[PDB]
C-alpha cells in the first residue's frame, strides 16, 4: 500500500473520539515527497524546460512568443514565490492526476501547480507581463479558478477547446437534423458537452410533405443523437455527453420522458443523452387549477402561424392554440405530467427542469430571443436563434448557438483577501480572452454567437465551505444575507468590468441597444433596493471591502448607458466538479453531500474531508441530504437574483420522501424564481 | 404456522446464475491440477443429476400429494428452483470453464457411475412409490427428499466450498452458496411436512418409521462413502469429506425431528470459511406557499 | 429449436404481486355502478378459478408427460407462475376491492355457474384423460391447455382491459396485463409442444387431430357466447366481447399451427389501448476445378 | 372471400390429376370485372381526365405541356389499341396495388395499365410524339419494363426519385462520416437504397491525431448508418434499406461479419444494414494455399504510402504491406474466414460477396477508378472516387458516387417480337432520359457522377420463363448458348446506341478517352470470337433476326473509336422484384424458386403459377433449389461476359448442403468469373 494513502486512511481512525484530520496534511506531504518529487521532471533552468516543452509539442509557441524570457521567468518566480502547498491529499492527487502535464507515455510529471498556473496566466495576459503576474497572483491565491477545459488546455498544443458547454437549436428539417448530428459529433470530439433543443421538431405522427403519420417524432432524433454521442466519445475515456431539451407543451413530451424509464425498451431508451424539460408558467398554472392541459403538434402551429411553438409566448397563445381548429392538440393531465416528472427524477434524476418564465422574466436579451433551453449542466441560460441549414448547393442561414466560457471565484479565498472587485474584474478579463481565442470552425452558429454575444460565465464555489468555516449554517438567514451581498457585489463588478471593456474596445455585444442594460430596466432593483447585509455578523465579513450602494448602482447604470456592455451574459454558476478538489473548495454554491467523502481510485481507497472540516465546525458542515430543500431553494433563489444566467441546482432527496415532496420542492423553486433544477440526487 | 413465512423467504431468495459473471474464475481454474479439475467437474455433475431429479420428479410429486394451495405454491416454487435455476447453473459453470468434449464426457460419466445411479434409483424409487391418500408412502418420500436436500448434496458441495474458502473459484463458489442457501430452507420445509405425518401415527408405527429413516440413511451413507472415495482419493480429501457428510447427515435427521446419529468431528476450517420512490398524488394546497 | 429461447423470455418476465400497490384502485372502484362492480367481480372469480386448475393440474400434468429436461424446467417455471404469482395476484385484487363476505359469495355463485363450470370441467376432463406413453392423449390435453391460455381467459380479460384503457382500476389492470402477458407465452410454448406431436403423425391421424381441435373449439366457443351474454349484457358490452373472443380463438389456432377459423374483425379501441445448416471445413481440392 | 380470390384458389384443386391453370384467366377476368372496373374513375373524355390529374396535384404539367393534346390523345390511342390483357390475376393485382395511381385517400383508381404506360412513354419522349408512340408500343407489348422507381413515379407530381440505387464512398474522417450519414438519410428519404464503402475508414484501435487506440472502427459507423436508415424510413411507408461494404483485407472484417450473427450483442448487431464483403484474388490465393493471411489497419497504409488501402492493388501491394514494419496488421486464417463467410450466408444470407479482381479484370473504366464495392442488390459495379468533405467554412472536394438507372428487357417478349435491337436501343434512350432528368440536390458526388458518367443499367428478365416455354432446361448447354447469343446481341446494340447518342450529342462520358472502349481493348473478344449459337435449336430461336458477327463487331469498334461512347456503363441485371409480376415474367435471369407461388395478401391467400406454366412445360420449370448451383454459376458467367456491370446472383441452397458446399459454390463462381454473389437462400 502507498504510504500517502495509508496516512490518508488514518483520518477515519478515531483517536480520543475525534477524526484525525491532521493526517491529511501528513498524507499530502508523504504523497509529494514519495511520488511527486520523484516523478517530476526537473530541468537545470526554466529556459531548458520551456524549450523542451515547446519542441516536443507539449506547449504552443505562439502564446509564449509574446513575452521575452525574462518576463516568463518573472511570472514563474511570482508563481513560486507564494510557495503554495496543497492542504489535503485529494487536492494534490486530483491536480496531478487530471490537470498536471505528463510525458507522452503518461510516465513522468512535467508541470507542477505553479507551472500550470504560470502557463495559464501567460495565456490569459496575451503579451502583458504585469497582467500575467496579476493572473498568477489570482490563481496561486486560489481566488479564481478557470474551468476544467481552460485550466487543462491553456497553452497546450495537442489540446481540446477551452469551452465545453454548447447549446444547439435544431430546426424542423432533415437537413437541420443531419447538421445537428454532425455538429454534435464535432463538438463532442472537441470534448465539449452538447445540449440540443428538440422543441421545434414536429411530433410523432405529423406529415412530411402531405403524407400523414410520417414523422417519427423527437424520439427518433433522440436515438440518432444518442448514437452520435456514443460514436464521438474521445477514446471512451470521457464518453460523449449530450442533453436534449423539450418544451412541456410538445406533443412528444410523454415519449420524450419515456426514454428515461427503467422499463424502456432498447428501441426507445437513450443512455448517453440527458434530458431536460422546459416548463412555461402556463403549465404550472394549468396544473395548479387542475384544469385539462393540451400538448400541441409543433408543425400544425408552424403552418398556422408561421412561427415555431417555442418561439411564441405560451402564456398568451395557449388559448389561441386550443381554440384554433387547424392546430392539432392532444389532451393531457398537467398534474399527472408533474407526477410523472417527479417519479422520473426520483428513479433516474431526469429530466432537468427549466422554468421558462422564471428565466425570461429577468432575461436581459429577450429582444434577441427568449431562453428556450439550458445546457447539459442546466445552468447556461442565453438567447438563441435557430439556424436554417439548407441543401448542399444553397446557402445556410446561420443562427446563434449558445456557448460560454466557465470560471469560478473561490468565495472563501476571495473573502479572505477582501478582493471581490479585483478577482471579478480579472476573471472577467480572462473569460473575455478565452471567448476571443475560441474559434469553432465546424459549428457555424456557435462561432457566430461567440463572436457576436461574447458571453462568459463567471461562477463561484466554496459557498458552503466559507459559511461552515465562518460558523454560519447553510439554511440560516445569515447565509442567505451573505449570499445576497456577495453576489450583488459580484454582479456589480462584472457589469462594471463589462462596461469598461466595451468602453476600451469601443464595441458592445451584438444587439446590445435592445437589451435591458441599454434601456436601464435591468438596474431597477439595484437603484431602488439596497443589498447591504442586514446582520451585523455578515456585515463584519465584508469589513474592509466597499459594498456598492444605490448611488453606486446609479453611477454604474449611467456608465453602462453611456458606454454599453461587452458581454451579453456574464455570470453562470456551474457545478465545478473536479476543480473543487484542486482549489480545496466545496462544489459550486450547493451544500456538501458528505462531510468526509470516501472514494476508491483503482484498487486504493481514500477519504476526503470537506475543506476546513474539524470538530469546531463539524455541525456547520451539514450534509445536503439532512437539510430542508425549501431553505436550499431560498438560498439558490437569493443567489439567482444576481446571476443573469442560471445556477446548476441539484436536489438532494432522502429515501423517505415521496414524489409529492419532490413535486412540492419543484413548485416552491418555481414560486421562488428558480430558473433551472439540475439533478434529483437521492441518498 | 409456517408456510407463509417459507413462501416469503423462498420468493425473496429468487435468483438466476446469469446475475453472476463467471469469467473471473478462468485463471484460478486454469491453475488447478488435472486431478483437481476432474474431481470438480464430476462433483458438480453429481449435483446436476440430483437437482435434475429433484426438479423433474421429487418436488412436483410431493406438491401433488400435499394438501393446501399455499403449501403447493411453496413446493412448486422449490421445484422450479431445482431444475430451472440450480441444475442450469451447473451448465453455466461448465460452459465457462470447460471445453465441450470434457462437458460431454462428464455427462456420459454420470450415466455409467454406479454410486450415482444407485442413489438416484433409491431416491426416485421412493418418489414414484407414493400412493394417493397414503400418508405413509408420502412420509417415506419426504424422508428421501430431506436426505437428498440436507445430506446427499454435501459430498458435492464440499469441494466448491473448499476452494471458495481459499479464495479460489469464487464466482462459481458464489453460485454454489446460493444453491446451498436454497437447499437448507428446502430441507427444513420438507422436514416439517414429514414431521406432520409422523406425529399422526401410533407409537408402534412411529417406531417403524424411525427404523425406515435410519435404515435408509445408513444405506445411502454406505453408498456415499464409496462415491466420496471414488471422487476424492485423487485429491487427497476423502477423510475430510466423510466428516462433512456425517455432520450434514445429523442436520438431515434434525430436520426430521430425530436425534443426531453420528458423533461430532472437527470439519476443515477452510470449508467453514467457505460458508422506485413512493408515488403520492399532488394536492391543491401543494401549489400555494 | 425453441426451449432455451422460451426459457429466457419466461425468466426475464418474472414478477411479484407486491410490486404493484393496489389501494389506489378504490378511488375509481367507488365510482362504478352496481352492474359494473358485479360483472368485474364475476369475471375476476372466473379467471381465478380457471387459473387454479392450470396451476394445480394443467401445467404440472403436461410437465410430467413431456420428455426432455429443458422442457420440464420451462414447464415447471410456468406452473410456478400460476401457483406462486398469478394466484396470489388474483387474491390480492379481490381482498382490495371487496370485503371477505362478498368474496365468499361471489365465489359461491361463480362455482355454481353453469357456463363457467361447463368450460372448467371440459378442460379438466382432457387433463385427466392423459395416459402414460400415449402422445395422442397428451396432444389433446395440450390443445385444451392452449385453448385455456390463449382463448378462454379472454372473455374475462376483456373487462379489466376495458377499464385499464379508460383510466379506471389502473393498479389491478396493470396486474392483469402482466398475468395476460404470461398466459400468452404459455399458450405459444404449449402450442409448439403440441405441433411437435402433431408433426409425428400420419396424414389420416393429422386430419383426425384437426377434427378434434375444431370440434373442441366449437363446443367451447358456443359456451363462451352464452357465458359472455350472461355477464356482459347487463353492462351492454357483449357484441364487442364476442369479437374479442373470436380474435383470440384465431390466435390459439395459430399457436397450434392451424389456420384461423373466424374472419378478421377490428377490436374495441378502448380494450386495444389497454392491451446453422452444418459447418464443414474446406479440405483443399475445393479451390481447384 | 372475393370471387376472384376463390377462382385463383381453384388452381390448386387438382382436376383430372392436373392443376387448373386456366382458372387464373377466370380469376383475373373476375378481378377486373368485379373490382377494377368498379373502382376505376372514369371521365367523359381524356382531356377531362388529364385536367383533373394535373390540377389535383397528381401529374406534372411540365412534361405534358410538351405535347399538344392531340398528340397525347394519339399516344393513349396507341396504348389502348393493343387491348392488353393481364394473363394472370397476380399481374393485375400487383400492378393495381403497387403502381396504379390512386386517389389521395387510396380509395379509387385513376390509372389503368394503358394510362400508366402512356404517361411513362410521354415522359420518356420529352416532346416527341413518334418517340412516345414507340415507347408505348415497347411497353404495352411488354418488351421493356422500366424499373419500379421509373415506372411508378414518372410523370407524377408527388413522386420520389426515379433512381433507387446509390453507392457512396466514405472517407476516413469525422466530416466525411457525418456527410455520409446525411447523404444516406437524404437518399433514403427519396426512397433509394444506399450502399456505403467502409473500407477507407480506419479499423478499431487506431490513432486519431496522436491519440492511439481511439477509433471505434467501421462498426461504430455501421451503427450510425443503421440508425440513420431506421430514422429515414421513407415517411414511414417502406423500411429504410442500406448496405455497407468492407474489403476482406480490412482489419475490422471479423467485427464487420459479427454484426450479422444471430447471437450478436445489441451494441454490435445492425438490423437494417445489409453487408457485403469485397474479396480480391489475393485472398482466394492465400486461402487456396492455406497460407496464413494478414488483415491491415487502413490508416497505417494511408500514412505509409499516401494512398488508401482499397485504392491500391492488393495483388502487388500485399507483400509490401506485410513486409512493411510501419504497416500494422493481424494474422488471420483465410480458410477460416471463408468458412465464417459461408456459415454467415447459411444462417442469414449475408454478406454479399464481390470478387474484386473478377470485376476489375473486365472493367472498362479502370483509369477513372477500380470498382471497389457494389450496391444494395449486388449488380452495380462502377468506378467511384471518394469525396473530401472538409470543414463548414472550407470548400469540399467532390468525387464520384455511383447511381445508375434501371430497366429490364423481357426476354420472352423481345424474343417473340424479334426486336432485340429496337427494344435495346429504345430502352437505352429511355434510361438516358431518366439519367439526364435526375437531379439530386443533397448528394453532390452522386449528382456529379450522374452528370459526368451518364451510366445506365439495362437488365433482362424472364430468362427462365422464355427457356421453359421453349422446351429448354435452364442448366442445359443450349440455355447457356441462348444466353450467350442474346446478351451478346444486347451488348452490341447497347454499345451501338450509346455511340449513336454520343455522335448525336457530340459528347462522350467524362474520361472516356482512357477507357477500354477508346483503346479498343474492350472489343478484343468480340472481334476475335464468334458468339453465334452453337445449337440448331438455339439458332432457330433467332430466326428473322440478324445476329452480330465478327465483322459487325469490328464495324462497331470503328464506330466507337470514331464517335465515342455516351454511357460509361450500360448493362446491369437487377433482381426486378415486383415488376416481374406485372410483366408476367420470371424474376431477372435467376431460375424460379417455386413452380407455383403461394402468398397471402390481407386475410386471403393467393396462388401464382409461374408465367407459362402448364403440363407440357412443367418439368422445364425446374425449381432453383432442385438445380445444380454449379450450372447456375455457369449460366450467370455466360451472361456476365456480356454485361459490363454485375448481375444479382442469388444462391439457392438446400437445407442438407454444408458450409463446405456453399464455399465450393463461391469458389467456383470466383473461378468462372462471377463478379458478385447476392444472396444465400436456403430451402
Ligand atoms: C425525411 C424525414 C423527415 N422526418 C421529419 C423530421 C423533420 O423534423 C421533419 C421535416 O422534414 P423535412 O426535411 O423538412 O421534409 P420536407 O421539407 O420535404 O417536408 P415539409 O414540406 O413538411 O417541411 O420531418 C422524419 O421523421 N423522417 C424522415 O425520414
Ligand atoms: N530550474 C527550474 N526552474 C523551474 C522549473 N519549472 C519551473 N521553474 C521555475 C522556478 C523558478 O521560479 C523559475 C526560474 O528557475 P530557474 O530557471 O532555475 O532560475 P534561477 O533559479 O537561476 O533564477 O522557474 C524547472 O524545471 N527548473
Ligand atoms: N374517355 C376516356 N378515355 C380515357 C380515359 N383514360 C384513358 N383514356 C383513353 C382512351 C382513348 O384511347 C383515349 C381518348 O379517349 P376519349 O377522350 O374518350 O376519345 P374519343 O374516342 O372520344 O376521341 O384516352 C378516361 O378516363 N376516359
Ligand atoms: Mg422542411
Ligand atoms: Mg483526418
Ligand atoms: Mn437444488
Ligand atoms: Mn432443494
Ligand atoms: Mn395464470
Ligand atoms: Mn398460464
Amino acid at each position: 500500500v502507498p504510504k500517502w494513502i495509508q496516512l490518508n486512511n488514518e483520518i477515519m481512525i478515531q483517536k480520543d473520539g475525534k477524526f484525525q484530520f491532521d493526517k491529511d496534511k501528513e498524507a499530502v506531504h508523504s504523497y509529494f515527497v514519495d511520488y511527486i518529487n520523484q516523478n517530476t521532471v526537473f530541468f537545470h533552468n526554466l529556459k531548458e524546460k520551456l524549450d523542451y516543452l515547446v519542441e516536443n509539442q507539449y506547449y504552443e509557441e505562439e502564446f509564449l512568443s509574446l513575452y521575452s524570457f525574462e518576463d516568463i521567468k518573472e511570472v514563474f518566480k511570482t508563481a513560486y514565490a507564494k510557495k503554495f502547498r496543497f492542504p489535503s491529499f485529494m487536492s494534490a492527487f486530483k491536480f496531478y492526476n487530471d490537470y498536471a502535464l505528463k510525458t507522452n507515455d503518461k510516465k513522468k510529471i512535467l508541470e507542477r501547480y505553479e507551472d500550470r498556473i504560470s502557463i495559464v496566466a501567460l495565456f490569459f495576459a496575451n503579451g502583458d507581463t504585469e497582467k500575467a503576474k496579476e493572473y498568477v497572483n489570482l490563481m496561486i491565491n486560489q481566488e479564481y479558478q478557470p474551468s476544467t477545459p481552460t485550466f487543462l488546455n491553456a497553452g497546450r498544443k495537442r489540446r481540446g477547446e477551452l469551452v465545453s458547454c454548447f447549446l444547439l437549436e435544431v430546426n424542423d428539417s432533415l437537413n437541420d437534423i443531419s447538421r445537428a448530428i454532425d455538429i454534435s459529433m464535432q463538438l463532442s470530439k472537441l470534448g465539449g458537452g452538447v445540449s440540443l433543443n428538440l422543441s421545434k421538431l414536429r411530433a410523432k405522427g405529423e406529415a412530411i410533405k402531405d403524407v400523414e403519420n410520417a414523422t417519427k417524432g423527437v424520439v427518433g432524433v433522440m436515438k440518432l443523437l444518442d448514437n452520435a454521442f456514443r460514436y464521438a466519445d474521445q477514446m471512451g475515456q470521457r464518453q460523449g455527453s449530450g442533453a436534449a431539451y423539450l418544451n412541456i407543451f410538445h406533443r412528444d413530451i410523454n415519449d420524450f420522458l419515456d426514454t428515461k424509464k427503467i422499463s424502456a425498451d432498447e428501441d426507445v431508451r437513450v443512455k448517453t443523452l440527458s434530458i431536460g424539460v422546459v416548463i412555461p408558467d402556463k403549465f404550472v398554472e394549468l396544473a395548479r387549477e387542475d384544469k385539462a392541459a393540451y400538448v400541441f403538434y409543433p408543425h400544425t402551429i408552424y403552418k398556422e402561424y408561421g412561427q415555431h411553438m417555442d418561439e411564441m409566448d405560451m402564456n398568451e397563445m395557449y388559448d389561441k392554440f386550443v381554440d384554433n381548429p387547424r392546430v392539432k392538440k392532444e389532451k393531457i393531465n398537467p398534474r399527472k405530467l408533474l407526477e410523472k416528472l417527479a417519479m422520473l427524477r426520483s428513479e433516474s434524476g431526469y429530466p432537468y427542469i427549466m422554468f421558462q418564465d422564471n428565466v425570461n422574466k429577468v432575461h436581459a436579451n429577450n429582444h434577441i430571443s427568449k431562453v428556450k433551453f439550458s445546457n447539459l449542466c442546466s445552468e447556461v441560460l442565453q438567447a438563441s436563434q435557430v439556424s436554417s441549414y439548407t441543401d448542399y448547393d444553397e446557402e445556410d442561414e446561420i443562427g446563434l448557438d449558445i456557448s460560454c466560457n466557465l470560471g469560478s471565484l473561490n468565495i472563501l479565498n476571495v473573502m479572505e483577501h477582501k478582493s471581490i472587485e479585483k478577482t471579478v474584474k480579472l476573471a472577467t478579463d480572462s473569460l473575455t480572452h478565452v471567448s476571443e481565442t475560441t474559434d469553432i470552425r465546424n459549428a457555424p452558429a456557435v462561432r457566430r454567437a461567440n463572436k457576436a454575444m461574447k458571453s462568459i460565465g463567471l461562477g463561484a464555489m466554496n459557498l458552503h465551505g466559507y459559511l461552515a468555516q465562518n460558523g454560519i449554517a447553510y439554511e440560516s438567514p445569515e447565509a442567505r444575507d451573505f449570499a445576497n451581498t456577495f453576489f450583488m457585489m459580484v454582479n456589480f463588478y462584472s457589469i462594471q468590468r463589462s462596461a469598461e471593456i466595451a468602453k476600451e474596445k469601443g464595441e458592445t455585444f451584438d444587439q446590445y441597444e435592445g437589451s435591458t442594460y441599454a434601456t436601464g430596466e435591468y438596474f431597477d432593483k439595484y437603484v431602488s433596493t439596497d443589498f447591504s447585509p442586514k446582520y451585523e455578523k455578515i456585515a463584519n465579513l465584508f469589513e474592509g471591502m466597499h459594498i456598492p450602494t444605490t448611488e453606486d448602482w446609479k453611477k454604474l447604470k449611467a456608465f453602462v448607458a453611456e458606454h454599453g456592455m461587452y458581454h451579453s451574459y456574464r455570470l453562470c454558476i456551474a457545478p465545478t466538479g473536479s476543480i473543487s478538489y484542486v482549489q480545496s473548495s466545496t462544489a459550486s454554491v450547493m451544500p456538501i453531500m458528505e462531510r468526509i467523502e470516501e472514494r476508491t481510485y483503482g484498487n486504493s481507497k481514500t477519504y476526503y474531508p470537506m475543506p476546513g472540516l474539524a470538530s469546531n465546525n463539524w455541525f456547520f458542515y451539514k450534509e445536503a441530504y439532512d437539510m430542508d430543500m425549501f431553505k436550499v431553494v431560498d438560498m439558490i433563489a437569493t443567489i439567482q437574483q444576481h446571476i443573469d444566467q442560471g445556477i446548476s441546482f441539484t436536489l438532494f432527496l432522502k429515501d423517505t420522501m415521496t414524489t409529492r415532496d419532490l413535486n412540492r420542492i419543484d413548485l416552491y423553486a418555481h414560486h421562488r424564481g428558480i430558473k433551472t433544477i439540475y439533478y434529483a440526487r437521492t441518498k | 404456522d409456517f408456510t407463509q413465512m417459507f413462501y416469503n423467504q423462498n420468493v425473496k431468495q429468487f435468483w438466476l446464475p446469469e446475475e453472476i459473471a463467471l469469467n473471473g474464475d478462468l485463471l484460478t481454474w486454469k491453475y488447478l491440477g488435472k486431478n483437481e479439475q476432474d474431481t470438480y467437474m464430476k462433483v458438480l455433475a453429481g449435483l446436476t443429476l440430483l437437482d435434475t431429479e429433484q426438479g423433474n420428479t421429487g418436488m412436483p410429486i410431493v406438491a401433488e400429494h400435499v394438501d393446501g394451495h399455499q403449501r403447493k405454491a411453496v413446493l412448486n416454487f422449490m421445484a422450479m428452483m431445482e431444475n430451472a435455476v440450480h441444475a442450469k447453473s451447473y451448465s453455466n459453470i461448465f460452459m465457462t470453464l470447460a471445453p465441450t468434449e470434457t462437458i460431454n464426457e462428464v455427462f456420459e460419466w454420470v450415466k455409467q457411475n454406479k454410486y450415482l445411479q444407485k442413489k438416484a434409483q433409491m431416491i426416485v424409487g421412493l418418489y414414484k412409490a407414493i400412493q394417493k391418500d397414503d400418508e405413509i408412502s408420502l412420509f417415506k418420500a419426504m424422508v428421501a427428499s430431506v436426505y437428498l436436500e440436507s445430506f446427499l448434496f454435501y459430498s458435492g458441495f464440499y469441494y466448491p466450498l473448499y476452494f471458495y474458502g481459499q479464495g479460489k473459484l469464487m464466482q462459481s463458489g458464489e453460485i454454489i452458496n446460493l444453491i446451498l442457501r436454497d437447499e437448507a430452507i428446502h430441507g427444513v420445509y420438507v422436514g416439517l411436512l414429514a414431521q406432520e405425518i409422523y406425529n399422526k401415527q401410533t407409537e408402534e408405527k412411529k417406531a417403524e418409521l424411525r427404523e425406515f429413516a435410519i435404515d435408509l440413511l445408513n444405506q445411502l451413507y454406505e453408498n456415499e462413502l464409496e462415491y466420496t472415495e471414488d471422487l476424492y482419493d485423487q485429491v487427497g480429501l476423502s477423510h475430510d469429506v466423510k466428516k462433512f457428510i456425517r455432520y450434514n447427515a445429523n442436520k438431515a435427521l434434525m430436520n426430521l425431528g430425530f436425534d443426531p446419529y453420528f458423533e461430532e468431528e472437527d470439519i476443515n476450517p477452510i470449508v467453514l470459511n467457505g460458508l422506485k420512490a413512493t408515488v403520492e398524488p399532488l394536492k391543491d394546497d401543494d401549489f400555494y406557499f
